[PDB]
């Protein structure tokens, strides 16, 4: 056995009841990607994509203070997900690239697809493009790693694509904006955002839900569809599409995301689960209450989004935990969820349990109106921002990883870290 | 809101020292403390962001770190220029909180007071009262209490002192005691004079003879 | 160059709403993020009252004021406003405008580090049930007594005056060599004594001219009076 396969089929049993019972036991589980372990420098922009018992990932490993550090290395890396023999499964990577300058590469994404992973990543020489957006030159680069490398072999274990043609409709820029996205076919599908320019941007403010928002004024989502009020662009999610079956490896095409619960352009994450995509958006603004759901079209894109009122993040400021307000903000954290069961939607993540700073990491599964259980992965005190989870099957077990962001109690340096949580099939 | 405790309040140190302040905070704030400087009458200067960052034109000499929960500014050679209430600003969570700020002091020594008696003014005494005045003048310590012998009677709550802050050239003090008595009694002692009590060791009077 | 200016009454009344306005220079108030309100009790560690939005409505309040606390915006003059209700004594203290800095790091971080880079003055506002009244100011004639052979010292006693805010300057400014002004404490009138000195070269009196050039903004005042031995 050993092998790790999809979330597909009827999985064994999990606990179905609601219980304080703390039947979650997470295990560690890093150590066998030692790629982390570091001793003071800061490791950032994580990035963790699972599929068919392979995975890529991905840090920039930053010389200095985590904010205004200087970035020493970019690793790109895919392996092998397996049991590593005690029924517990973990990381194992099999090829690795490291990015010739760091300071180019931006906001990375990844697809698996028949023996390789494609990373579609942002490149620039102006900064972070979302900070620096207008000069931004709009290059993004394909990276093509192979999960089973082969020895004396190049070009089929790494190969790099400049992406000339780049379809982006109204938008000046399109970006890979989100860690994971799904294959369909021969067609690759990554998490994105484009930028357009506010002014070309049609909106009416009477589409803005003021509803039981006495403070709330009906432009606020107009305005706080950019990261400032002012912001020359706005952002919207959707995907960048990249057929591998077209005769050239130039095109890349992006998709919008349909005008329902819409909100600022957010890393995003499209995933198979039991057998249809589901699509995630951080959300960076009013609307905290978590956005995710089955996508009932890929292309248009359009998400049935949870009406889930249980599940939010921390906002520092005027976009606190649970509001369902429009405001002008931009803040907010990457928390995703994956769904592990469709007959009545349950699903996992690891959310910060803090109204306003970034503390608490705790493992969850919860339906749309209730959390079912829960599991603390840190210290009630313990500060951390990220996190990114997938969750599969072994043995017919359904699991999942989940990569945290966690502060060091004494440092301040952050790392991510790799936990396995088994979902139990008993509730005692 | 997150609750920073600075301390310590006060702080004297010869030039040429380190310097420390600390901070700490209720809750984890990673990165997000600000270390500012502020002098009597003026707007704050910001000298450290998130942390450990020197705002650009801030000497090398101020420095900052943190754990996350305690945050500690140094300043690694203190100099006269360096004297100000120093501040925490945590940038995290809103309610922004201010820490409740410590005065760096300077000390110094061998300093003495140049003492001077200004009589009543001619004007102010057609008023009503009158108001002699004695000037203690770039000194350390800042302690120079003033004792008018009112004539020959001892006075205590006749007069009152106003002491300057330390000085960013020569770190002294000034002080100013005012003695309001009436006109009328202004008059007939006709003899006045402020004594100083300060480290020189000659308890020396100014004396003041009306008309 | 981006500067600020508070704009305010000095004395407020007990039980009565404090107002002051903030006035922009060198940029305009929709460049920027967000603005705020700040204050210092004397003898206290500042306080951060809240600030209002650049260019949107939004308004965020310190809890501990924000029943009490309206912070307003008028576009057209680059002005922004505080109004402070049912004013308590606690209320004394000297009020900045001030300007938001945002660090941000990584666009799929939007954890801003906050702090403050642009401050105004700051204008001290009390909380006095008291009525204002300007200062008189008397020459501390240098004499016999205030001349050390080398060094002679003359000022200007600046006296019943309320409330406490108050201006001094040599020579309108040109003299700043040797000055002290000294802090005003409670006077027992319940006005303000305050002595101003300056010391000056013992042979150089009769020759040279000074003046006290002072000023009192709660109740208009430029006094130019002048000492003589
Ligand atoms: C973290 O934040 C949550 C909720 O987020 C915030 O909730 C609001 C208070 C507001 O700040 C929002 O903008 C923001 O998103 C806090 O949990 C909330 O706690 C409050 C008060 O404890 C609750 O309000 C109460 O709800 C009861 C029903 O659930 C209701 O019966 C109560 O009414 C009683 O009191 C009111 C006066 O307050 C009175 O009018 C009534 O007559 C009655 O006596 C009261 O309204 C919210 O429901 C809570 N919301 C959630 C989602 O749990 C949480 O406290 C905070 N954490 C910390 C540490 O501050
Ligand atoms: C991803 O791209 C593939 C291939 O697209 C190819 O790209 C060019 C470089 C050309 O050289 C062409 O060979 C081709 O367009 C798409 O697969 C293609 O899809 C089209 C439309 O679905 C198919 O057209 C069919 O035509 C036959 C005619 O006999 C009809 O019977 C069919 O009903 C249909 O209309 C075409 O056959 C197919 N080509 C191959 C090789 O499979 C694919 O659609 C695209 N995917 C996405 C999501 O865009
Ligand atoms: C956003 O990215 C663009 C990319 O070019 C930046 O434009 C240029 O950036 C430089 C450095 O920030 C600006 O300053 C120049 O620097 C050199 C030294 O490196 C100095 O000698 C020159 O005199 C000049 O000051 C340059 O003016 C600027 N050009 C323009 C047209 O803006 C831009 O600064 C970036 N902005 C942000 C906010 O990130
Ligand atoms: C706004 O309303 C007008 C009036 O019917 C309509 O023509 C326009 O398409 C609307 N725009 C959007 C974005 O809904």
């Amino acid at each position: 056995s050993e092998g790790v396969s999809n979330l597909v089929g009827l999985p064994n049993n999990i606990c179905l009841q609601k219980t304080s019972n703390q039947i979650l036991k997470p295990k560690l589980i890093s150590y066998t990607l030692p790629v982390v372990g570091q001793s003071g420098t800061c490791i950032t922009d994580p990035l963790l994509a699972m599929d068919e018992g392979y995975f890529a990932y991905s840090h920039l490993e930053k010389i200095g203070s985590c904010s205004r550090g200087v970035s020493k290395q970019r690793i790109i890396g895919v392996g092998e997900v397996l049991d590593r023999g005690d029924e517990v499964p973990s990381l194992f990577m099999t090829n690795v690239w490291t990015p010739s300058n760091p300071n180019t590469v931006y906001h990375c994404s990844a697809v698996y697809n028949n023996e390789f992973y494609y990373v579609l990543c942002a490149v620039s020489v102006v900064g972070d493009p979302i900070l620096n957006s207008t000069y931004w030159s709009g290059s993004l680069m394909m990276t093509r790693l192979a999960v089973k490398p082969k020895n004396n072999g190049e070009s089929y274990n790494q190969h790099q694509f400049a992406l000339r043609n780049i379809e982006k409709g109204k938008y000046d820029k399109v970006m890979p904006y989100g860690p994971s996205g799904i294959k369909q076919g021969d067609t690759l599908y990554f998490p994105a955002v484009g930028f357009l320019v506010r002014t070309e941007f049609k909106y009416n403010d009477s589409n803005c839900p003021i509803a039981e928002c006495q403070y709330s004024k009906p432009e606020n989502c107009r305005l706080s569809m950019g990261i400032r009020p002012n912001s020359h662009y706005i952002l919207r999610s959707g995907l960048l599409k990249y057929n591998l079956s077209d005769e050239e490896n130039s095109k890349i095409v992006f998709i919008e995301i349909s005008d329902q619960r819409l909100s600022i352009g957010s890393p995003s994450k499209i995933y198979d689960s039991l057998g249809q995509p589901v699509f995630y958006q951080a959300s960076f603004s009013w609307d905290t209450m978590i956005k995710f759901g089955d996508v009932q079209t890929v292309n248009p894109l359009v998400v049935n989004w949870r009406d889930n009122t249980v599940i939010s993040r921390p906002g520092q400021s005027q976009c606190p935990r649970f509001n369902k307000c429009p405001e002008v903000c931009w803040e907010g954290v990457y928390n995703d969820a994956f769904l592990i069961d469709r007959i009545n939607w349950i699903s996992a993540g690891v959310f910060l349990d803090s109204n306003q700073t970034a503390e608490n990491p705790v493992f969850t599964v919860f339906k749309d109106n209730e959390v079912l259980y829960r599991a603390q992965l840190a210290s009630e005190d313990t500060n951390a921002q990220k996190t990114i989870t997938n969750c599969f099957l072994l043995k017919n077990k359904i699991w999942c990883i989940s990569l945290v962001e966690i502060y060091d109690t004494g440092d301040n340096v952050i790392r991510p870290k790799l936990f396995a949580v088994k979902i139990p099939e008993q509730c005692t | 809101d997150i609750q920073m405790t600075q301390s310590p309040s006060s702080l004297s140190a010869s030039v040429g020292d380190r310097v420390t302040i600390t901070c700490r905070a209720s809750q984890g704030i990673i990165d997000y403390l600000s270390w500012y400087q502020q002098k009597p009458g003026k707007a704050p200067k910001l000298l450290i962001s998130t942390a450990s960052n020197l705002e650009s034109g801030v000497p090398s000499r101020f420095s900052g770190s943190g754990s996350g929960t305690e945050f500690t500014l140094t300043i690694s050679s203190l100099q006269p220029e360096d004297f100000a209430t120093y501040s925490c600003l945590q940038g995290y969570t809103t309610p922004y909180t201010f820490g409740q700020g410590t005065k760096v002091e300077i000390k110094r020594t061998v300093a003495a007071p140049s003492v001077f008696i200004f009589p009543p003014s001619d004007e102010q005494l057609k008023s009503g009262t009158a108001s002699v005045v004695c000037l203690l003048n770039n000194f350390y310590p800042r302690e120079a209490k003033v004792q008018w012998k009112v004539d020959n009677a001892l006075q205590s709550g006749n007069s009152q002192e106003s002491v300057t802050e330390q000085d960013s050239k020569d770190s002294t003090y000034s002080l100013s005691s005012t003695l309001t008595l009436s006109k009328a009694d202004y008059e007939k002692h006709k003899v006045y004079a402020c004594e100083v009590t300060h480290q020189g060791l000659s308890s020396p009077v100014t004396k003041s003879f009306n008309r | 160059q981006v500067q600020l200016q508070e704009s305010g009454p000095g004395v407020v009344k007990p039980s009565e709403t404090l107002s002051l306005t903030c006035a922009v220079s060198g940029g305009s108030i929709s460049d920027t993020y967000r603005w705020s309100w700040i204050r210092q009790p004397p003898g206290k560690g500042l306080e951060w009252i809240g600030y209002i939005y650049g260019s949107a409505t939004s308004t965020y309040y310190n809890p501990s004021l924000s029943s009490r606390v309206t912070i307003s915006k008028d576009m057209s003059k680059n002005q922004f406003s505080l109004n402070l209700n049912s004013v308590t004594a606690a209320d004394t203290a000297v009020y900045y405008c001030a300007r938001d800095y945002q660090y941000y790091y990584s666009g799929s971080y939007p954890t801003p580090h906050n702090w403050f880079d642009v401050w105004g003055p700051g204008v001290l506002v009390t909380v006095s049930s008291a009525s204002t009244k300007g200062p008189s100011v008397f020459p501390l004639a240098p004499s016999s007594k205030s001349t050390s052979g080398g060094t002679a010292a003359l000022g200007c006693l600046v006296k019943d005056y309320f409330p406490e805010p108050v201006t001094v300057s040599w020579n309108s400014g040109a003299l700043t060599s040797g000055v002290h002004t000294f802090p005003a404490v409670l006077q027992s009138s319940g006005l303000y004594s305050l002595s101003s000195v300056v010391t000056v070269p013992s042979s150089g009196l009769g020759t040279q001219t000074y003046i006290c050039n002072v000023n009192h903004k709660p109740s208009n005042t430029k006094v130019d009076k002048k000492v003589e031995p």
